[PDB]
Parts: C-alpha cells; structure tokens; sequence
C-alpha cells in the first residue's frame, strides 16, 4: 500500500543517496543531518508520483535517480535546515 | 472451530489434498505445545490462509490501486457498458476521465496530461484488467504456440491509442467492491 | 416602519444567499442547484436600452429537464402561487400562450384577446410539458424570446405587443429516462433555436442511492404528519415577498476589475468545447457570454450591492458549468468544498507574501477567527474542531495538500 512502499524505498535507498558524489561535492562548494535530507526527498517523490506510478518499485526507483542530481544542486546554505524553502525552490 | 472449517470446505471444495494445504503450515508455525493447542482450538491461522489465497484475484487487486488507477478503470468501464460490443481504446477512455474531473471540481484534483496516462494504461494491462479484443492468449499445446509467435498480429502494428481492449470486470461488479467512503462511487451507476 | 428594520438585518447577514435557497420550495428536499436558479429568476437582470432603440433581454429562462416523477409539478406550482402575475399553462395552444384575434359579438369589430404571455407581464410564466408541443405552437414561443415582443398581422390589425415574461419550461426526455450516452438535443423533442434561448439546463438524474432515498423518504413522512409544523424556513412568506420586490429596483454596474475576470472565465469555458475530449451536450455560442452577465446581476441584486464584485462571477460560473453535463462516451458535501476553497488560497498566499510555513496547529486556528458566526457555543464548538482534523486528514491522503514533518 502507500505506507509500505515508502518505508521500503527508505530502507533501501538511504545507503546510496547520502554517500553519492553529488551530495558530497555540494556541501563543500556552498551523518544524522544527511539522513533526514535523503529521507525527505524519497517521501516527497512517492507522494508526488503515487498516481503516475501506482505501487510499483521499479517505476518509483527510476524517478528518484532522474531527479536526484537536480535536487542536490538546488540546496544551499539556507535550505539545509529549512525544508519549507527547499520544496518551493524545486 | 475445526468442525466449521471442515463443513465450509465440504460444500465449497470437498477435497482432502486441498484442505491439507492449510493444516501443514498451522502445525509447523507452532513454537511449543501451548501454541499448537491454541491454534487448533481457535483456528486463528486458518482465517489468515483463506485471506491470502483470495488476495491477488480481481477483488484484492482493486484495493492496491491509487486514485488515478481507479478513475481510469471506472471511466473505461462506462464506455464498454454503453457500447454494443464493449470495444474501447485509450482515446475513448481518456474522454470519459477528462469529463469526470471537470464535473467534480465544478461543484482540487490535479488533471493529468495525456502523456502521463500512458504509464497508468500499461500498468493496468499487466495487472490483468484490460484484455485484447478477439485474442486467444495462452495456447493449449506447444504446436499452436509456435505458429502464433511467427505471425504478427494486427494489434502490434497499430498504435496504443487505437488498440481495442475489453474490460475484465463490468460496472455492476465494481459498485459492490467499492465502499461508500470513496469519492468515485457516484460515477459507477450510469 | 418595522418592515424597514427587518430588511436592514437581512442585508447585514453574510449568509443571505444560503438562506433564501432553502426557503424556496420547502416541500422538495435536496436539489440545491435547481433551487439556486429560482431565486435569480424572480429578480432578473437589468433591462438596458441601446442608443438606437433596441431593447436588451434581461430575463433569465430556465428549462427543467429530468426523469419524470421528480417533484417537477411542485416547483412550477410554487412559483405561480407566490410570484405576482403568473399564469400556469401546459403544452398539451398557439393562441392561448401569445394572443388571439377574436371578433366581438357586441361591437362587431376585430379585437385582440390576451393569452398566457400577456396577462403575466413582468413575471414568470410556468409552462409544463414543453416536449409535447406542436410545431406551429412552438414558432410563436421563440418569437417572444428575443425582443420580448409579439407581432400580430391579421384582420387588418398590425400592432406590436410586448411580452417581457420569463418562460419556465419543464419538458421530458424522449424514452422516459435521461440517456447519458446521447446529447441534450437528441434526447429532447425541441428545436435548435428554442433550446438555445434557455440560459440554464438543470439536469435532474434519477439515481438510485441508499443515502439519498433515505433522507428523501424521511422528509415526506415528516411533512405528512406535522403538516405545517414541520416546515420551519428561515424567512416567512411575507418577508420573502418584500425582499424580492425591493431587490428588483437595484441596478448593479460592472466595474473595471470585474470586466477582466468575465472575459478570462469565458475563454477557459470555450477551451473545453474546442479540445474535442469532453463531448459537451451543447455547443457554446454567443448567448453563453450574455447569460453570464444576466446571472451575475441577479446575484448582486440579492445582496443589495450596486457594484458587480468579481466574486459574484465565480458563483455564476459554477452554476453554468453544472448545467452543461458532458455526454458520457459523515461529512456534508456542502461543507467539504467550503473548507477546501479556503485552505488553498491561504497556503498559496504564503508564497506570494513570503512567510515561513504553516503547521497543523495553525490550520485549525485560521478558521477560528473567520468563522465567528458559527454559533457553536461550547458543545457544538468542540464538534467543529474535531471535524477540521478529519478534513485536513483527507487532503493528506489525496493529492491536494501535504505535510513535511
């Protein structure tokens, strides 16, 4: 359902999103803090594509990788602690 | 509780190997002697096995759908019901779905573009809901399976928006497996 | 002196448009969309005159289309037995509606006899069974639906008689039940120019629902037992007649800000008919643009406002869209739309102003200052707070709102 799909993607994609090369290069140009950031992007993707994908795991995993580099570059020194301004910028 | 499950299987299945498929996991799942006498008296594990066997059919697959997957199947059912032979395609299903969103908001549901329903349309076909018109499907023996693979059907050359499909469930059966709390219940009467 | 004091408190009420709808036809339960057009039809628009001598039609004609045995005779009998100068007629002659030239047996000359469209001037003419009319009898009706005049040329009498009435038809679909697979033209036994004269087409569908039939059967039993005791309208019959005649003297003027909203709303409605996806039952012509002006003037007249506010255009646009039904190829529904329209503009205003965020505690606190006339006291006040949590919960599951943390 909608409660088990998001929980599976969190415990399966958090170990590869916070240690990516794009996120590590953005904090030096502009571990508990990076966990909530990657978990917020996964929850925002499922809630915004629950009707386009349905309940498939492959349909939601491709949309995360397609929007991960575009979501990291839109994070500055102020969007790290304020999740409200980060959703409006992207 | 043991005599109730036997009498229920006697008038529905009446088969010994069929009823034995639930007694085997009931005993193996018991940790000690106290858990074996409890599950054999209340038969709590037998009700869970019956729900799992009817969870991937036409009824259990409807509860695992979102709001858009239910609106497409409902709008496509009204087209085949009002027709003579029940033939419909992606163009006929999109016309009924577009007229339903503008009618509800007039009395905010995000109206998806035509480029986004293609992914939802292909997901319902794999879930056994939209069958091709005049399609054999799975052959009986291996002789007819080889001759059907070498012949190119007419449904593969035509685009996806002009493929004649058929509904696996009529609108009369969708009104019974949908509660009154859903907002798509008013568009299932016609 | 007391009649002026009773009229002053009604205008000051912020919910006068919701009280006048329930007061009209209390015997018929439900159908709030059809009852909204009755209030706007009794007031009408502003009959403006051009600089060349042409008179613009300010009346609004509404046609009752739906399945039989749906309280159709109750709505027509309520307008006749309330509005002054109203003649009740049916479709099953050509001379009884407009006029007739019958020679007097005493004088000997040819005289003009008034009909149904002449004795009920400046009122509402209730006509029943419009689909069962003849071809010759329907030609004289369409003639009086343009310039509100009747041209008579017989027995050497060439005179023009005015007919500024409001036709309230109530036809029946061909086949008994309303077919959703067909259009409005193919389902009714009327012509094309006559069907285009009506500004609204309230389609009453006879749906077999368990919740609708339960509340409808309870109102009939309570009406047959208590008779006049069960009817408790917010306004009496004497108070409603004084507000209708007083609101007809007001002439609202379209402002500059409301002119851009009417043109923008007309372009969005015309785009739905030219896309080819939603097959509408009637093509949008030029009369649909003039119908929105007459409907917006009747809404501002009921509020005693001489300026057409842009908010009245959105109310008339929703009623016109509900009448155009496309061809099919716990919580009150009236409260869910009001709580949803106020929660969208409030969140969207944060992005324009530039604030911080909006938590779940501030959501319920936003309606605590705007709904000061809820009359919740203490027992009913806590029930509205629990309902606000259930309303914001449905938006979370749906694709409308979301929660960050």
């Amino acid at each position: 359902n909608v409660d088990e799909v998001s929980t599976i993607l969190v415990m399966s994609r958090c170990g590869e999103l916070m240690e990516d090369s794009c996120l590590r290069k953005r904090i030096i140009e502009e571990d508990d803090q990076f966990q909530n950031v990657a978990a917020n992007f996964i929850h925002l993707i499922v809630q915004a594509f629950h009707s386009y994908t349905g309940n498939d795991i492959f349909a939601l995993n491709d949309l995360i990788d397609f929007k991960w580099p575009k979501y990291v570059s839109r994070i500055t020194k102020e969007n790290i602690f304020e999740p409200l301004a980060l959703y409006k910028s992207a | 509780n043991l005599n109730r499950h036997i009498r229920m299987n006697f008038e529905t299945f009446r088969s010994l190997p069929t009823l034995k498929n639930s007694i085997i996991p009931l005993v193996a799942t018991s940790k000690n002697f106290g858990s074996l006498c409890t599950a054999i008296k209340s038969c709590s594990f037998l009700d869970i096995y019956n729900k799992n066997q009817l969870s991937n059919n036409l009824t259990g697959r409807l509860q695992s759908l979102s709001d858009l997957e239910l609106a497409i199947l409902i709008s496509a059912a009204r087209v085949a019901l009002r027709a003579k032979d029940g033939s419909f395609n992606f163009n006929l299903a999109y016309a009924e779905y577009e007229k339903m969103i503008k009618a509800i908001n007039s009395r905010t549901i995000k109206l998806w573009l035509k480029k986004d329903v293609k992914n939802v349309w292909e997901n319902l076909v794999q879930l056994d809901f939209f069958t091709e018109k005049s399609a054999v499907g799975l052959r009986d023996n291996a002789t007819a399976a080889f001759y059907a693979s070498n012949y190119q059907f007419q449904g593969t050359m035509i685009p996806f928006d002009l493929r004649s499909y058929q509904m696996q469930i009529i609108l009369q059966e969708l009104r019974r497996i949908i509660p009154k709390s859903n907002m798509y219940y008013s568009w299932t009467q016609l | 002196s007391d009649e002026i004091n009773e009229l002053k408190e009604m205008v000051k009420d912020e919910h006068i448009y919701d009280k006048l709808v329930r007061s009209i036809a209390p015997a018929v339960f439900g159908h709030e969309a059809v009852k909204k057009g009755i209030l706007l039809q009794m007031l009408g628009g502003v009959h403006k005159s051009t600089v060349e001598g042409i008179k613009l039609r300010g009346d609004i004609n509404i046609c009752v289309v739906g399945d039989p045995s749906t309280s159709k005779s109750q709505f027509l009998k309520y307008v006749v037995g309330f509005a002054p100068r109203s003649v009740y007629t049916s479709g099953k002659s050509a001379a009884g509606l407009t006029a007739a030239v019958v020679r007097d047996e005493e004088g000997g000359d040819y005289t003009i006899e008034a009909g149904a469209l002449m004795l009920a001037d400046n009122g509402i003419c209730c006509i029943d069974e419009f689909d069962k009319m003849d071809i010759s009898d329907q030609v004289a009706i369409h003639e009086a639906m343009e310039q509100q005049t009747i041209s008579i040329a017989k027995a050497g009498i060439h005179a023009t008689l005015n007919a500024r009435t409001s036709i309230l038809a109530a036809a029946n679909p061909v086949g008994g039940r309303y077919n959703r697979k067909l259009s409005l033209r193919g389902n009714l036994n009327m012509t094309a120019p006559i069907m285009s004269r009506f500004d609204l087409f309230f389609v009453i569908l006879d749906d077999c629902n368990e919740k609708i039939d339960t509340e409808l059967a309870s109102h009939i039993v309570d009406l047959h037992m208590k008779r006049d005791e069960a009817i408790e309208p917010p306004f009496s019959a004497e108070q409603l007649r004084r507000y209708i005649k007083y609101a007809r003297t007001f002439k609202p003027i379209l402002t500059k800000e409301a002119r851009s909203y009417l043109v923008e709303k007309y372009k969005e409605l015309r785009k739905d008919d030219a896309q080819g996806f939603s097959r509408s039952s009637y093509r949008i012509t030029v009369r649909q643009l003039e119908s929105m002006i007459r409907l917006s003037e009747a809404i501002a007249r009921a509020n005693c406002v001489d300026e057409i506010t842009p908010s009245f255009i959105a109310e008339a646009y929703d009623l016109l869209r509900q009448s155009i039904i496309r061809v099919d190829v716990t919580v009150t529904y009236d409260k869910y739309v009001s709580m949803m329209n106020m929660i969208v503009r409030k969140i969207a205003e944060v992005d324009r102003e530039g604030a911080e965020e909006l938590t779940a505690v501030d959501i319920v606190d936003w309606y605590l200052l705007q709904k000061e006339n809820d009359l919740g006291s203490l027992a009913e006040y806590w029930e509205e707070r629990r309902l606000a949590f259930k309303v914001i919960k449905r938006l979370v599951k749906d694709r409308i709102l979301m929660e960050i943390h």
